[PDB]
RNA sequence: GGUUCGUUCCAUGGAAUUAACGUAAACCCUUGCUUUAUUUGUAAAUAUUAUAAAGCAGUUCACCUUUAUAUAGGAAAUGAU
C-alpha cells in the first residue's frame, strides 16, 4: 500500500464550477424549446443552469436561456371593504420567464432530457416544452407497424395497472378517461 | 440529398456569437437573495390556474389539520391515568405548538414545512431520567432469578417450550403491575411524541392532506429550541395564557420580554455606515478574463495549469488534509461510502454555511394585545397593551446603506409578523407579535 | 376533524373539537339561564 | 428532594446523532427505466413517447395522481380496497413495493396482476395508435342529424356521454314536428 | 337525544390491585376459577418448584421487589410548581409538572425561522450538487447522435407537452410540410395543393403548417393529419 | 461556421488547431491507469462508473474553447465531492423500511415481553449500562412493528454553537438568585 | 329547492345563497347538452315552423336552476357576489388582505 | 447661535446619557454604462434595436465663495459628465 497523489479532481466536480459547457450545433433546427416559469428569479436562475449541464453531457446542443417578456398582472383594490373608495392601492404578479432551444437533438435523447428535468424538479417553477420531429409520409401504417416495438416495452410496466375482472366502475371506456381528465386538471 | 423542409430551418441562422469580452469595470457583491419560501406561503407556479386558486382557502384547512394532529394524545384508559371527568376546560400548555404551513409545489409532489417547539418532551424526557439506573439492573436480575427457580429445577432449553413461558411473563407482571405500567406511561407517551414527526405516524396525515393538493406530501418538520424564534408560536403562547379571566395581561408580558436575549451590540459601529470600495478578493474582479485559456496559461505563475490546482486556491476544499496541500489517496455488508469521508472536517465549512445566512441572531421583539380583557363580566371600553424590546429595523440598509430585497413588493426581509385570535368571555381579542433578526 | 379523530382513533388515540366544543357551552350556557332554543314546532300553528 | 444532573457528554454525544443526524451512504444510480414515468407522452415516432403515453392513461384510470417513485410506498389501503372492490375500478401503483405494502396492511385482500387483455387494447387502441372516428363531409344542410354527429366529432368539447344527451333531446324534437 | 349528557361509564380496570407474589399469584390462579385443566398442570408444576426453594430464597425475591418500588419512588413523586411559574400556571396534569428550572435558556443551538429558509436552502443546492457530479454523467451512456433527416422525412410535427401538468392545449398537434418535397406532384400538381391548403399556405416562407386539436388523444390528432395530407 | 468567437483563442497562440492540443494534454490530461486504480480503491464501483462517463462525455477541447470560471450567485462556497451524506447540511437520509399498518401501541402483556426481550439482547456481551438504557427509552419503538425504525421526517439540528450566535448572549439568571 | 343535495358536499364559506348558486352550476353540468339543442333547432332556420315551435316552448319550461344566466361567481371566504375577481374566487379585499400577508401565491403590491 | 430638503450637521447649555416607531436609508419603475443571454424578437453583421438577470454611477470631479475656523454653500445652454 502507498498514496498516489492526484494530479486533479474527477472532471465531474470540476464542471460544477465553471460556467455550463454547450454543444455545437451543425445544422441549427430546433428540436425543443422548453419554457420555464416561476414567479420568483433565483428558482429559475438556478435551474436553467442545472438544465444546460444536462443538455451537454446527452450531447444536446443548448441555446439559452433567453429571458422572455415577463408577464404582468394588475389589480387595483379599495384598502377598505366598505365606502372608502377614495383610496386605493394596486397588486401585480409578475410571471419570469425563461426559453432554452435545444437545436439538432435526437428525439428520444431530447426526451430523456425533460425525464431528468422532471424527476429533479426544482419547487415554485412550472414547464412546458414543444417537441419536434421529422416523419415519412403514411403516419398510419407506421402506428399499426409500431404496436409490437411499443407492446414489448410495455410487458414489464402492465404491472402499475391492476383492476378487478371485468371492470365496471369504468363502464364506457372513452368516456371515463374524457371526463376523469376533466376532474384531474381541475374542470379543464 | 437533403429535405426542402429541413433546408428551409438551416438558413435561419442568424445568432449573435458568444464574445468573451474582458471585463474593464469593477464589480460589487451581489445582494443577500432571501430565502424565496419565505415571500409565499405556496411557492408554487402551474400553466392551469385551477390548481392555484383554492390554496388560499386549503391552507386554512390545512393548517387546522397539522394542529389538531400535533395535540393527539391517548385516551386515559390506554394508559391506566383514571381521569378525573370534571367538567372544566383545563387550558393546556405542555403540547407541540406548529406555526403556518409553508409548501413548496412541484408537478409531482408537495414539501410542507412546519416550525415547532415541543414543550411536552422537555417535561417527559426530564421524568424517564428520573427512574434511577437500579430499575433496569434489577429488573434484569428478576430475569435470571426468575429462570433458575420457576423454568429449572432446584437448588433458552429445548425442553422450554414457548407456552410455559406465558405463565412465567404472567408471575412477573403480577408481582411488578403497578410498576410496569408507570414506565409504560412515560414510555408510550414519549414514543408517541416522538412517532408524531416520523412516518410511523405521518403516513396517516399525509393521507389527509393528500386529498387537498392530490400529490404525496412530504413534511419538513424544524424543531424550534426556544419559542421566541417564531412569531406564530409566540402570539399563540401568548394567547392561551390571556385567555384564563384570572390572567395578568401586563405581567404576563415581561415574563416573555425578560425570556428575550439579545446579543450585545456597539451602537455607534452598528449604525455606522458602509464605504462602498472595490473589493479585489471578489471572484469577480480577482479574474477580470473568466477564461481558462488565458488564466492557466501561465499568466503569472510558473506550472499552475493543472485545473484543480487553481480551484483549491480559491475555494475550501475538504479533500485534503492540508487546505492548499495536495489531494493524496491511499493505493492498493459494509456501508458504501469513500475511504476518506471519515477524515473530511466540516469544521471551515459550518462557518461558511451558517455565516452567509442573514437574519440567525434576535434583535427585535414587539407584542400588542387588544380587545376585551376585563375582568369585570360587564360592559366596559377596550383594552390596548404593547411591549417591545430591541428594534425591528433592517440594520443592513437602514444604517450600513446595502440594497436589501423587500418581500412581496413592500415587507422587511428581517421581520415575522403573525396575529392570533381569541375571545374571552366577555369579547374577542388579538395578539400581534413581531419577531425581527439580526 | 372529524376524519382525523376516526383515523388515529384505532391507535387510541383522541383530539378534541375545539370549534365545536366551546358551540357546546355555549349553548349548555344558554340553558342554564334560561336563553336557549324553543321546542321546534312540527305542525301547522293552530 | 429533586435534582437532576446535567446530561453527560455521553449522553450529549448520543443525542447529537439522532438530532444532526449521521453519516449515511449515497448509492447514484440512473436509467432510461428509472426515468420512465417521468418521460413526455407525446405521440412520436419514438417507442419512448408512446410508452409514457400508456402510462399516463393508466393514471388516469388509477385515480389521476402524478407519477411519484420516489416518496415512499405508504398509502391508504382502506380507500384502496373501495375503489378497487365496491366501486369496481382500476388501481395505479408507481412501483411494486407500493403494492405488497397495501397487500400486508390488509388481510386477505388479492390484487390482479396488470390489467386484463381488453383493457391493454382499449389503451393502446387511441392512447398510442390514435384510432378516431373521422367525421364525414355533409353535402346537405338539411341533413340535421348527420350534421350535429360531424360537429360533435371534431371537438373533445362532447364527450361520449354528452354528445347523447344532445342526440337524444334532437331526436326527440325532430320526431315531435312532423306530420 | 334530548340535552347531552355527560359519559362517566368507563374506566380502565386494574388487572391486579396489589403486589402479588409468585406463591400467592399462583395460589389464587390454582383456585380453578377459570382455566384449563390441561393448563393448571403446568401451574401446579410452577407452585411446587416455588415452595421447594430455600425459604429465605424468597427473602431475596420480595426484597428485590421491594428495592425496584424504591427505584420507581422518585418517578411517582407529585413536584410541586414553582412559586413563580410560567409553563405550570394552572397545568391538572401533575405527570408534566417539574423543576422549570433552565428549560427557558438560549444555548446559541439555533437560529430564527428566517434564517432556516436559507439552511434549508443550501441542503438543495447540495442535493443538485450530489446529482450534477454523479448522475449526470451517467445519462452520457444512454445518449444517441443526431441524424439529419433523409429525403423522405418531409413532414415537421410538433408535440407539447407541461411535464406532469393536465392543460388541454396538449393534445393539439401541429405538422408542417413544403409542397416541393412531394417529388412525385409535378408542377400543376403542386401549386393545386397551394390552393387546397387554403390560409394553411406560407407564400413568404413556402411552408403549408396544419394543426388538429380535435380529438382527446395527441395520437388521434397526429393521425388524423397524417390520413388528411395523403388526401390533400 | 462555430457557435463562439476566436478572439480569446488567438490571444494566447492557439490559432493552430494542433497547438490547440498541445493545450489541452498539457493541462486537462487524462486520469493515469495508476491513478484510475487508486482512485477505483477508494470509490465504491456505482460511483466509478459515474466518473470514467465524467471523462470520456466531457473533452478537453471544451474546456479549452469555453471553458469559464463560475461567479454566479449559486455556486457553492466550498470543494466537496457529494459523495456521502453529511448530518447537518445535508437533508435527512431515508433509508428505513415502511411502517406497518397493523401495528399498534404496546399493552402492558406485550410492553413487558418487549422490555424483557431488550434485556436479552444486551446481555448478549456488568448488566445494562446507562448507555443502553438511553438506546432504549429514545430508539426502542413501542409499537407491535418488531422494532422498526422508521425514517424521521424532522429536518436536520444545528451544531451546538452556531457559528455566527455563539459569543454573543448571557444568562441573565444566576444561581445565587 | 329539489337541486339542493341532502348532503351538503361544500367545503368552503357556506351560506344560504352559496349553497343556492352551487346547486345551479350543478344542475346546468347536467342539462347543458339538452338545453344546446334546444338552442340549436330554435336557430336552425332550415328546420320546419314546427319543430323550431315546440324547442321553443321547451326551453321555457326548464326550471330556471338550468338556465346559465343564473350562475353568479362568489367568494369562497365571504360568501359575497358585489366585487369578486375570477382569478382568486374571492371579494377584492379579501384578496387584498390574504396577498398582503402571503397566502395568495405570486401576488405582490405594485408600485412603478 | 448657525446650517440643512430635514431634530440634518456643527458649536454650546450651573444636566444630561440612551432606546423604540415615524423620519432617513433601502426597495419598485425610469435614465447612462458594464457583463451575461440571441428565440417566438432584430435587414445585414465582426452585434448596434429589443428582451431581462446582476453590478456600477452624482453633486463625483473642476471652478468660485466660505461664519466661531467647527459644520458648508453657490453657480444651472457655452468646465468635465
Ligand atoms: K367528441
Ligand atoms: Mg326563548
Ligand atoms: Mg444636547
Ligand atoms: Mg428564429
Ligand atoms: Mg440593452
Amino acid at each position: 500500500e502507498q498514496e498516489v497523489i492526484m494530479s486533479r479532481m474527477p472532471r465531474s466536480l470540476e464542471a460544477l464550477y465553471l460556467q455550463p459547457l454547450r454543444r455545437e450545433a451543425e445544422y441549427g433546427v430546433p428540436s425543443c424549446d422548453l419554457q420555464l416559469r416561476s414567479y420568483s428569479i433565483r428558482n429559475l436562475e438556478f435551474f436553467c443552469d442545472f438544465a444546460l449541464r444536462a443538455a451537454y453531457y446527452l450531447g444536446l446542443p443548448a441555446f439559452g436561456p433567453v429571458p422572455l417578456p415577463r408577464m404582468i398582472e394588475r389589480w387595483t383594490v379599495p384598502k377598505s371593504h366598505f365606502i372608502f373608495k377614495k383610496s386605493q392601492e394596486n397588486f401585480e404578479r409578475v410571471t419570469l420567464r425563461r426559453l432554452i432551444q435545444i437545436k439538432d437533438g435526437h428525439p428520444e435523447t431530447v426526451q430523456l432530457w425533460l425525464a431528468f428535468l422532471q424527476k429533479h424538479a426544482y419547487y415554485g417553477i412550472g414547464m412546458k416544452a414543444n417537441v419536434w420531429e421529422f416523419s415519412k409520409l403514411g403516419v398510419s401504417k407506421a402506428m399499426d407497424e409500431s404496436k409490437s416495438e411499443v407492446e414489448k416495452l410495455l410487458e414489464t410496466r402492465w404491472e402499475h395497472l391492476s383492476h378487478v375482472s371485468d371492470m365496471k366502475g369504468v363502464g364506457n371506456f372513452e368516456d371515463f378517461l374524457a371526463k376523469e381528465r376533466l376532474r384531474i386538471s381541475g374542470g379543464r | 440529398s437533403a429535405s426542402v423542409i429541413f433546408s428551409k430551418y438551416i438558413n435561419n441562422n442568424n445568432n449573435k456569437l458568444i464574445p468573451f469580452k474582458i471585463k474593464n469595470s469593477d464589480l460589487g457583491r451581489t445582494r443577500y437573495f432571501p430565502p424565496i419560501s419565505k415571500e409565499w406561503k405556496n411557492s408554487i407556479y402551474v400553466f392551469n390556474h385551477n390548481n392555484l386558486k383554492n390554496l388560499p382557502l386549503f391552507d386554512i384547512n390545512i393548517n387546522s389539520l397539522i394542529k389538531d394532529y400535533f395535540n393527539l394524545q391517548f385516551k386515559d384508559k390506554i394508559l391506566f391515568k383514571k381521569k378525573r371527568l370534571s367538567k372544566v376546560k383545563v387550558v393546556s400548555l405542555n403540547k407541540i405548538y406548529a406555526s403556518k404551513a409553508e409548501i413548496k409545489h412541484t408537478n409531482t409532489k408537495a414539501i410542507l414545512t412546519v416550525y415547532t417547539f415541543n414543550r411536552e418532551k422537555i417535561s417527559l424526557y426530564k421524568k424517564i431520567k428520573k427512574l434511577k439506573k437500579s430499575f433496569y439492573f434489577v429488573f434484569d436480575k428478576i430475569i435470571s432469578f426468575s429462570e433458575r427457580v420457576i423454568l429449572s429445577g432446584v437448588p433458552v432449553l429445548p425442553w422450554i417450550t414457548e407456552s410455559h413461558v406465558n405463565i412465567w411473563r404472567k408471575i412477573i407482571i403480577a408481582s411488578l403491575y403497578k410498576e410496569l405500567i408507570l414506565l409504560r406511561k412515560y414510555k408510550l407517551r414519549l414514543d408517541l411524541n416522538k412517532y408524531k414527526f416520523e412516518e410511523k405516524l405521518l403516513y396517516r396525515l399525509n393521507n389527509l392532506i393528500m386529498k387537498y393538493y392530490n400529490k404525496k406530501v412530504e413534511f419538513n418538520i424544524v424543531n424550534m429550541r426556544s419559542f421566541l424564534l417564531n412569531s406564530d408560536i409566540l402570539t399563540k403562547i401568548l394567547a392561551l395564557k390571556l385567555k384564563n379571566r384570572n390572567a395578568r395581561v401586563i405581567k404576563i408580558m415581561d415574563v416573555i420580554l425578560n425570556k428575550a436575549n439579545l446579543p450585545k451590540i456597539n451602537r455607534v459601529q452598528e449604525k455606522a455606515s458602509l464605504i462602498k470600495s472595490v473589493d479585489w478578493n471578489l471572484l469577480e474582479n480577482k479574474f477580470k478574463n473568466l477564461n481558462l485559456s488565458f488564466i492557466l496559461n501561465d499568466a503569472s505563475y510558473a506550472e499552475r495549469n493543472n485545473l484543480s490546482e487553481l480551484l483549491n486556491k480559491l475555494y475550501y476544499n475538504v479533500l485534503l488534509v492540508s487546505q492548499k496541500g495536495v489531494w493524496a489517496l491511499r493505493s492498493p455488508a459494509q456501508p458504501k461510502v469513500s475511504s476518506f469521508a471519515k477524515a473530511k472536517k466540516y469544521a471551515k465549512i459550518y462557518q461558511i454555511i451558517f455565516n452567509s445566512i442573514n437574519y440567525k441572531n434576535m434583535g427585535g421583539l414587539r407584542l400588542e394585545i387588544k380587545g376585551r380583557l376585563t375582568k369585570r363580566y360587564r360592559a366596559d371600553r377596550s383594552l390596548f397593551k404593547v411591549k417591545w424590546k430591541g428594534g425591528l429595523k433592517n440594520l443592513d440598509s437602514s444604517y450600513k446603506g446595502l440594497s436589501s430585497v423587500n418581500m412581496r413588493g413592500y415587507a422587511k426581509p428581517n421581520v415575522e409578523y403573525s396575529i392570533f385570535t381569541s375571545k374571552r368571555r366577555i369579547g374577542a381579542f388579538a395578539v400581534k407579535g413581531w419577531v425581527s433578526g439580526k | 376533524i372529524r376524519e382525523l379523530q376516526k383515523e388515529f382513533g384505532t391507535l387510541g388515540l383522541e383530539v378534541d373539537d375545539e370549534v365545536d366544543d366551546d358551540r357546546l357551552e355555549h349553548l349548555a350556557a344558554l340553558r342554564a339561564r334560561d336563553k336557549g332554543a324553543p321546542k321546534k314546532k312540527r305542525t301547522a300553528p293552530s | 428532594d429533586d435534582y437532576d444532573a446535567p446530561p453527560t457528554e455521553e449522553e450529549k454525544a448520543f443525542l447529537r446523532g439522532l438530532e444532526q443526524g449521521k453519516v449515511t451512504e449515497y448509492v447514484p444510480k440512473l436509467t432510461p427505466d428509472t426515468l420512465l414515468g417521468y418521460g413526455p407522452p407525446v405521440a412520436t415516432d419514438a417507442a419512448l413517447g408512446k410508452v409514457e403515453s400508456a402510462m399516463r392513461t393508466m393514471r388516469i384510470l388509477g385515480g389521476g395522481l402524478p407519477f411519484n417513485d420516489q416518496s415512499g410506498v405508504t398509502s391508504d389501503p382502506t380507500a384502496i380496497k373501495h375503489r378497487y372492490v365496491h366501486e369496481k375500478k382500476p388501481v395505479f401503483f408507481s412501483s411494486v413495493e407500493e403494492k405488497e405494502w397495501v397487500r400486508e396492511s390488509l388481510d386477505k385482500f388479492a390484487v390482479s396482476e396488470g390489467p386484463e387483455k381488453k383493457t391493454k387494447q382499449k389503451i393502446l387502441e387511441t392512447s398510442v395508435l390514435g384510432k378516431y372516428e373521422e367525421p364525414k363531409y355533409v353535402e346537405s344542410l338539411t341533413e340535421t342529424v348527420k350534421m350535429v354527429e360531424k360537429y360533435q366529432g371534431g371537438t373533445f368539447s362532447y364527450a361520449p356521454s354528452d354528445a347523447d344527451k344532445f342526440n337524444k333531446k334532437l331526436n326527440q324534437l325532430l320526431a315531435a314536428g312532423l306530420p | 337525544e334530548g340535552v347531552p349528557v355527560p359519559k362517566r361509564e368507563d374506566d380502565a380496570k386494574l388487572e391486579f390491585t396489589r403486589p402479588y407474589n409468585p406463591g400467592e399469584f399462583l395460589s389464587e390462579k390454582l383456585r380453578s376459577d377459570d382455566l384449563q385443566d390441561w393448563e393448571r398442570e403446568r401451574y401446579e408444576r410452577a407452585l411446587t418448584s416455588w415452595e421447594q426453594t430455600p425459604d429465605d430464597l424468597k427473602r431475596g425475591w420480595s426484597t428485590m421487589i421491594r428495592d425496584i418500588e424504591q427505584a420507581a419512588a422518585p418517578l411517582r413523586r407529585v413536584v410541586m410548581p414553582r412559586r413563580s411559574t410560567f409553563w405550570y400556571e394552572e397545568e391538572k396534569d401533575t405527570d408534566l409538572i417539574t423543576n422549570e428550572d433552565g428549560e427557558d435558556d438560549f444555548h446559541e443551538n439555533d437560529i430564527m425561522s428566517l434564517g432556516h429558509g436559507k439552511l434549508e436552502e443550501h441542503r438543495e443546492f447540495r442535493e443538485y450538487a450530489r446529482i450534477a457530479v454523479w448522475e449526470m454523467p451517467l445519462l452520457s451512456k444512454y445518449a444517441k447522435p443526431f441524424v439529419p433527416p433523409t429525403s423522405e422525412e418531409v413532414l415537421r410535427f410538433r408535440y407539447t407537452t407541461y411535464m406532469g401538468e393536465f392543460h388541454p392545449a396538449d393534445r393539439k398537434v401541429v405538422v408542417e410540410f413544403c409542397p416541393k418535397d412531394l417529388r412525385d406532384l409535378s408542377e400543376v400538381q403542386q401549386r393545386k395543393l397551394m390552393k387546397l391548403a387554403g390560409p394553411r399556405y406560407n407564400p413568404e416562407k413556402d411552408i403549408i403548417k396544419m394543426s388538429c386539436e380535435k380529438f382527446e388523444h395527441q395520437a388521434q390528432n397526429k393521425r388524423y393529419l397524417g390520413d388528411l395530407i395523403e388526401k390533400m | 461556421r462555430s457557435r463562439f468567437k476566436n478572439v480569446r483563442a488567438v490571444e494566447m497562440g492557439l490559432t493552430s488547431d494542433a497547438k490547440i492540443e498541445s493545450f489541452t494534454k498539457k493541462k486537462f490530461a487524462e486520469y493515469t491507469e495508476d491513478e484510475k486504480a487508486a482512485l477505483a480503491h477508494n470509490y465504491p464501483a456505482e460511483h466509478m462508473e459515474a466518473i470514467e462517463a465524467a471523462e470520456a462525455a466531457i473533452d478537453p477541447k471544451d474546456l479549452t474553447i469555453q471553458g469559464r470560471l463560475r461567479v454566479d450567485p449559486y455556486r457553492m462556497p466550498y470543494i466537496d465531492d457529494f459523495s456521502e451524506i453529511q448530518p447537518i447540511i445535508d437533508k435527512r437520509a431515508r433509508r428505513s423500511a415502511p411502517p406497518s399498518h397493523k401495528a399498534r401501541f404496546m399493552d402492558v402483556d406485550e410492553f413487558t415481553q418487549d422490555l424483557i426481550n431488550w434485556a436479552d439482547e444486551i446481555r448478549r456481551g456488568t448488566g445494562p449500562t446507562d448507555g443502553d438504557i438511553l438506546s432504549y427509552i429514545l430508539e426502542r419503538s413501542s409499537m407491535t412493528d418488531n422494532n422498526l425504525q422508521a425514517n424521521s421526517s424532522l429536518a436536520p439540528a444545528l451544531p451546538d454553537k452556531v457559528p455566527g450566535v455563539e459569543g454573543k448572549y448571557r444568562n441573565a439568571i444566576d444561581p445565587a438568585d | 329547492s329539489m337541486f339542493r343535495a341532502k348532503k351538503l358536499d361544500l367545503g368552503c364559506f357556506t351560506n344560504v345563497r352559496v349553497l343556492r348558486d352551487h346547486s345551479k352550476r350543478k344542475a346546468f353540468l347536467e342539462a347543458e347538452p339538452e338545453r344546446q339543442a334546444l338552442r340549436y333547432v330554435i336557430r336552425n332556420t332550415t328546420l320546419p315552423a314546427r319543430t323550431r315551435a315546440v324547442a321553443q316552448l321547451q326551453l321555457t319550461q326548464m326550471h330556471a336552476y338550468t338556465r346559465p344566466t343564473q350562475i353568479r361567481n362568489r367568494c369562497i371566504l365571504g360568501g359575497k357576489s358585489r366585487g369578486i375577481l375570477r382569478d382568486f374566487k374571492m371579494t377584492r379585499y379579501n384578496f387584498r388582505m390574504n396577498a398582503l400577508m402571503g397566502n395568495i401565491p405570486g401576488v405582490k403590491k405594485a408600485s412603478w
